[PDB]
């Protein structure tokens, strides 16, 4: 049973604006990021570190949130496949639910699984700041 | 949701 959701008409009806969709969550996280006026490039491989994830939490309240503050910094995969599920463990608490793909499918540096969570964010900032 | 994620990405 090919259980039919986002990616199906993403991949099966639009592999172009898969990719300019990456580029709109691209946009969300610069707006994190803008704060401290940046500029992020990699919506995918930025959760392959989880790094630019609790930067989200903190350029969002407005306070001082150092790279190397939040868990140890990614090594490996594992490592990296933590900070993720961390991201994950505030957001649950924080809300977010439990994400549809899982911390790896994100690390993953996947694009689909990493677009349905990523869309789920897009859903509860485009309104709020 | 593709027509939706247009339909807003518009």
């Amino acid at each position: 049973r090919h259980e039919r959701d986002a990616f199906d008409t993403l991949f099966d009806h639009a592999p172009d604006k898969l990719n300019v969709v990456k580029k709109t969550l691209i946009t969300f996280v610069n707006k994190h990021l803008n704060k401290l006026n940046l500029e992020v490039t990699e919506l995918e491989t930025q959760f392959a570190d989880g790094v630019y994830l609790v930067l989200l939490m903190g350029l969002l309240e407005g306070y001082f949130v150092p790279l190397h503050s939040f868990f140890l910094t990614p090594d490996s995969f594992e490592q990296k496949v933590l900070n993720v599920s961390f991201a994950f463990e505030l957001m649950q608490d924080g809300g977010l639910e439990k994400p549809k793909p899982r911390p790896e499918d994100i690390v993953n540096c996947d694009l689909k699984s990493t677009l349905r969570v990523l869309y789920n964010l897009f859903t509860k900032y485009r309104n709020v700041e | 949701d593709l027509d939706a994620l247009l339909a807003d990405l518009e």
